[PDB]
């Protein structure tokens, strides 16, 4: 799954099978869970 | 990690990483080892406190040993232990940053009369100085109390910063609920606090917030906690002080931020780039100031609790001495504890009790004297204080909520950069860098108080005996007036009733008789301890612990505690009902300078006042929430703790009863030696089963009492808030109306629109969010505990890496997996399935739970597809040793579930028709509380049986998946430590089943470009065939038996070449191979026909029914596909919406 990992002080986007070894909801804090935010008239800041 | 590992207590002095240094200005010297830049460990007792102290000064809960850490052997063990803990902390990015920060956090140097550092250790000859921020010692006088002290108070308060000494105790830990305290987090706490000292931000000793109302005392008195400890210690408590907006402040915060900037500036302008200074110092300083002061205030244990997945006490965690009597356990490094933390985690680590437990000093805050009518003492019980300082006096009354307002904190710490800063080598020492250390002395006052009514602490105490022989009794008065005195107090009704029913019986001789006894002992204990009843309350339905009143003597004067609690409400459980103090406000005046302003400006200026006000409301609410926590929840948490202690006391009684019976049979009986052996192993498993049951009960009292406390906030506190707020906005509304009328420069139409814009109503302050109340108690710890204690003992996962097949267990338990190297993986129902060839391939799972026993319950489930051939009985999966345990066999066309105990009693149950070479979901449920076996195949319940006749099934700790002689597929194998219900099975089965995939008749994924035959749900054995009518060709089924119509051959096609598997809502073209390739079209009569030209082919939408696993549906333009009425006789495939629902289900068979 796509997620992130610390390399030095950088958090780099990673695909890591370590996620696939995990059960579903674990904590609330995953690292492989994402949100997709489209520009929406209801929010409307300046891109 | 790269913490210095090269040290032992006998390491020679090199004057670099091993030194002998002076302690402050004293005549005393000590050996120190440098484990990291500026960070030292000094493996002896703290020098500053006498090891032998007067009896009067020994604090409650303390352990005092002058010979502890005296020997070289002990000192080394210490030094290695700390090194081990620092390694663990450094091995996680969060704690690695913490140590790195602390390393570079050197105190600010003084100026010329070049620069003079205050952080250094002096050699005895006083010609050599070693840079140190942090020095870690062993304990002071009290050997269970950790501590963090500052080298110089002044430098800790003034922004310069000061060196920090730590007193730590790696060798003892205690249990809190189900887990052992992790010394690693205990040390991280000391480390975080040193940040305050290193930065010179230590607050006044007087900056203190209310922590706990002392509801044990006759008078009104609070325990207080310094802001530093509250911010560092984590848990829930801080959420009440640290708020948005803040209802609590002090000049401390604004001033600390101020002085910090002063010092940053002195650095920026002067020290940085100054060649008279040198990199080992100025570079570190540069990093010390990359931080923000806020980052330190925001940093606490909750964060590391999460990053390290460490459990910690989350409620009043600085008051625990009052709520709890600690019992200490030895920790040996690295057998018990290593760089990964406790071996087998904080729950299941095997730690030995310390022989020191008996040396613990017991000095009660007050003593409850329970007399009778004749004024003579029946019992004397101890209540212990929290240790914190008190009052003085009431904070809430005299605190004014300010009207005018004036996650990750380690983000800005750079590990790489810091690790490249050469160590401080040439130190120019500042002479007076330290205070004479003065030890704290404390005399502990005790109150005696008399009562004719037993307090909860009385009822608790009556639940203990030191009598080797004792009897359970439900009469409290009889127990404490005992002329025995052998009686002990118990609420376990089912257990007492069972014990009585067998009183006259012939003694236990067979092992069978012991099992029948032990099992009933277990079931009855479970029934007694987990008892709950749901009731309707003011705030809802609450699941009440039934025995609560009989345990603590609360609402216990009725014949029923439950109905009395339903009657009187949540507030009736606690002793101090009205603690609230209406807060002092800042009265409301609108400036006289706005009286003549023009509209636009008047308008937008009242908008500002509007916001300030609504924010002010929020502050007030917060203040009420804090009082609730401090005054009210504190009392429910006391109830929770006492109730939990009651459960332990009862559990202990039970185990002792069991242990005596086992000990006795082993002592004198004719039971065979190795039968005794089994009995011993088995009983152990039962004692675990009893703890698991105790745990369910301790969760019950937590939910029950937490809900109650929240109900008290809605029912009692909240409405006082609402009263206060409508008086408040009624006032505000007045003053704002009076103000607007007095406005000179606006007209009358303006006044009315303005008054309207600015008016407040109740909705502006109705902040209650019940979900937020509830979410308070979900901490990282509560979550971690859920995940560690959930029913999964095995969860089998598998997937394909390049050049590798991965198989593992997700349960988070101790399960070990061993399997053939060449086992293959294939997509199953929802995931990759294991392929066992039947010949050489096997896989085995190892968990101590798997051995089962007499009293535990479990469930086994998995998906299985078997390419069924032989009828001969063959092991598939099971756990068996010495001919006990369970096995699932392949037999005939089905499975057999076999269960057999050590006495030879058996379940042998044939499950018909499981090898059709179609996937099936097998669920097996073993419930010892209901004595019930449940077996499900797919969505059906195939067997429901009593297992009262099956006793001890103890097997090996290994489950073996063999699948002898029958190549098969196995997927999602799971073992649970609890039984499964029919709702859960259905939910598991269907949830997994809709992943968007369409399936063939065997519930394998439907593939594009693969040849299938087509069947309608209503005639399941009759394939679709093609027949021509008028020089064109249609699709029907064969109702003329062997009319020798050939089964027509179908292939699904996708507009997308890359698409392999068929999914819900896909667009599809249906093709057939006859002579050439023929494609499906819809006629004008809505009858399907095979045509010549792919272009004309109709694109159909394929989908499926969520409850029919092997079937699919087909539609065009919203018109679904089905079978027509009889015609020829022939039944045509038609596109029509008016037929019976069953006719729209099809399946493809390969």
């Amino acid at each position: 799954f796509i997620g992130f990992h610390q390399f030095n002080n950088i958090a780099k986007l990673v695909a890591s099978n370590w996620y696939n070894r995990q059960i579903e909801r674990s904590s609330r804090t995953l690292g492989c869970s994402w949100e997709f935010i489209p520009v929406d008239d209801g929010w409307g800041e300046r891109p | 990690m790269n913490i210095n590992d090269n040290l032992s207590i006998n390491s020679p002095v090199d004057n670099k990483n091993v030194v002998v240094v002076r302690a402050r200005k004293t005549d005393t010297v000590f050996k120190a080892f440098k484990v990291a830049p500026n960070i030292w460990v000094a493996p002896e007792r703290y020098y500053g406190e006498s090891l032998s102290i007067d009896e009067e000064y020994k604090v409650d809960g303390g352990i005092y040993d002058s010979n502890f850490l005296s020997q070289d052997s002990e000192k080394d063990k210490f030094l290695q232990a700390i090194i081990t803990l620092l390694k663990r902390i450094n091995s996680t990015n969060a704690g690695e940053k913490l140590l790195s920060l602390i390393s570079t956090a050197i105190p600010f140097p003084y100026g010329y009369i070049g620069y003079r550092e205050t952080n250094y250790l002096s050699s005895e000859d006083n010609k050599s100085f070693y840079a140190s921020n942090i020095v870690i010692f062993g304990p002071g006088a009290n050997i269970v109390e950790n501590n963090t002290v500052f080298y110089k108070k002044e430098d800790a308060e003034n922004g310069m910063g000061t060196m920090t000494e730590i007193w730590f105790q790696p060798f003892l830990t205690y249990k809190y609920d189900e887990f052992y305290i992790d010394p690693a987090i205990e040390l991280i706490k000391c480390l975080i606090k040193s940040l305050y000292f290193l930065y010179g931000i230590k607050p006044s000793d007087d900056l203190v917030i209310p922590y706990r109302l002392r509801s044990e005392l006759e008078n009104i008195e609070y325990s207080q906690l310094n802001i530093v400890d509250l911010l560092v210690s984590g848990g829930i408590d801080p959420k009440f002080i640290n708020t948005d907006p803040y209802w609590f402040t002090d000049n401390y915060f604004s001033n600390a931020k101020k002085v910090f900037e002063d010092h940053r500036n002195i650095y920026e302008t002067e020290i940085e780039g100054n060649n008279a200074i040198g990199n080992d110092i100025k570079l570190r300083l540069k990093q010390k100031f990359r931080i923000n002061i806020n980052d330190i205030w925001e940093l606490n244990l909750n964060y590391f609790s999460k990053e390290f997945s460490i459990m910690m006490p989350d409620r009043f965690n600085n008051a625990l001495k009052h709520f709890y009597r600690k019992q200490y356990y030895k920790i040996d490094y690295p057998e018990n504890y290593s760089i990964n933390g406790f071996v087998n985690g904080q729950i299941n680590a095997q730690l030995s009790l310390s022989d020191r437990n008996q040396d613990i000093i017991n000095k009660p805050e007050e003593i409850i004297n329970l007399l009778n009518g004749n004024n003579v003492s029946l019992m004397r019980s101890n209540i212990y204080g929290d240790g914190l300082k008190s009052t003085v006096d009431d904070f809430y009354s005299n605190y004014k909520i300010p009207y005018n307002r004036a996650d990750s904190s380690l983000d800005n710490v750079n590990i790489g950069v810091i690790d490249n800063i050469p160590e401080i080598i040439d130190v120019n020492p500042y002479k007076e860098n330290c205070d004479k250390f003065s030890p704290v002395q404390k005399i502990t006052s005790t109150r005696e108080i008399n009562t004719n009514i037993p307090w909860p602490i009385n009822y608790l105490q009556a639940q203990n005996t030191n009598n080797e022989k004792f009897s359970l009794s439900s009469d409290f008065v009889e127990v404490v007036s005992s002329k025995d005195k052998s009686l002990v107090y118990s609420f376990l009704s089912n257990v007492m009733f069972y014990l009585d029913s067998i009183k006259d019986n012939s003694p236990i001789d067979t092992d069978k008789k012991y099992y029948l006894w032990l099992r009933e002992i277990f079931r009855n204990y479970s029934f007694d301890i987990t008892a709950t009843q749901e009731i309707n309350t003011n705030c809802g339905i609450n699941k009440v612990v039934t025995w609560f009143g009989k345990a603590l003597n609360i609402l216990n004067t009725s014949d029923s505690f439950v109905e009395e609690f339903q009657n009187l409400g949540a507030i009736s459980l606690i002793n101090k009902k009205e603690n609230l103090s209406m807060p002092i406000i800042e009265s409301y005046e609108i400036p006289n300078d706005m009286l003549g302003l023009p509209l636009n400006d008047l308008n937008e200026k009242l908008f500002n006042i509007y916001s300030k006000n609504t924010a002010y409301f929020k502050k007030i609410y917060y203040n009420f929430l804090d009082q609730w926590w401090t005054q009210y929840y504190s009392q429910y948490f006391d109830l929770i703790c006492m109730a939990k202690r009651s459960v332990l006391a009862q559990e202990t009684l039970i185990k002792r009863i069991i242990q005596k019976k086992l000990s006795y049979l082993i002592g004198n009986s004719n039971i065979s030696s190795d039968n005794l052996a089994l009995m011993n192993l088995t009983t152990t498993n039962t004692l675990r089963d009893i703890s698991n049951e105790s745990q369910i009960a301790m969760n019950n009292v937590d939910s029950f009492l937490n809900n109650a406390a929240i109900c008290v906030f809605e029912s009692n506190i909240y409405p006082k808030f609402i009263s206060f707020m409508e008086q408040c906005i009624n006032n505000i509304n007045i003053k704002t109306k009076e103000f607007i009328q007095k406005c000179t420069n606006i007209n009358e139409d303006e006044k009315l629109q303005l008054i309207n814009q600015n008016v407040f109503n109740s909705l502006d302050f109705e902040f209650l969010n019940i979900q937020n109340m509830k979410s308070l108690f979900s901490s990282e710890t509560a979550l971690l505990i859920k995940e560690e204690t959930w029913p999964y003992e095995l969860v089998l996962y598998a997937f394909k890496e390049p050049g590798n097949n991965v198989i593992g267990d997700a349960s988070g338990k101790n399960t070990s997996i061993e399997y053939s190297k060449d086992i293959g993986l294939v997509y199953g129902i929802n995931s990759d399935a294991l392929y066992l060839n039947g010949s050489n391939q096997s896989i085995s799972f190892s968990n101590d739970f798997f051995e089962n026993g007499l009293t535990n319950s479990f469930s086994i489930y998995f998906w299985l597809r078997n390419l069924g051939k032989d009828t001969i009985k063959s092991k598939l999966i099971g756990s068996k040793e010495d001919n006990c345990g369970w096995e699932i066999y392949f037999q005939d066309t089905g499975l057999v579930f076999n269960m057999i105990d050590s006495n030879g009693n058996e379940k042998n149950i044939y499950l018909s028709d499981v090898s059709n070479n179609s996937w099936h979901y097998i669920t097996i449920s073993v419930d010892r509380l209901k004595e019930q076996l449940l077996i499900f195949i797919d969505d059906n319940l195939v067997a429901n049986e009593s297992i009262k006749e099956i006793l001890n099934i103890y097997s090996s700790n290994i489950i073996s998946l063999l699948s002898e002689n029958n190549p098969s597929y196995i997927e999602g194998l799971t073992i649970l430590n609890k039984p499964t219900t029919s709702q859960e099975v259905l939910s598991n089965y269907f949830e997994v089943l809709n992943n968007s995939y369409i399936r063939d008749s065997n519930e394998e994924r439907l593939e594009y470009n693969k040849t299938y035959q087509l069947y309608n749900y209503v005639f399941s054995d009759k394939p679709i065939c093609e027949v021509k009518q008028n020089n064109n060709i249609y699709l029907t089924i064969n109702n003329t038996n062997n009319l020798n119509l050939q089964a027509s051959k179908f292939k699904l096609l996708s507009i997308n070449p890359n698409k392999q598997y068929v999914q819900k809502l896909d667009e599809v073209i249906i093709s057939v191979l006859d002579n050439m390739e023929k494609y499906i079209d819809i006629s004008e009569d809505n009858r399907l026909q095979l045509i010549d030209n792919k272009n004309n082919a109709k694109k159909m939408i394929i989908s499926n029914d969520i409850f029919i696993s092997n079937c699919l549906t087909l539609s065009y333009n919203g018109k679904y596909i089905c079978l027509s009425m009889k015609d020829e006789n022939h039944n045509w495939m038609i596109c029509n919406n008016d037929m019976s629902k069953y006719l729209y289900l099809w399946s493809f068979k390969p």
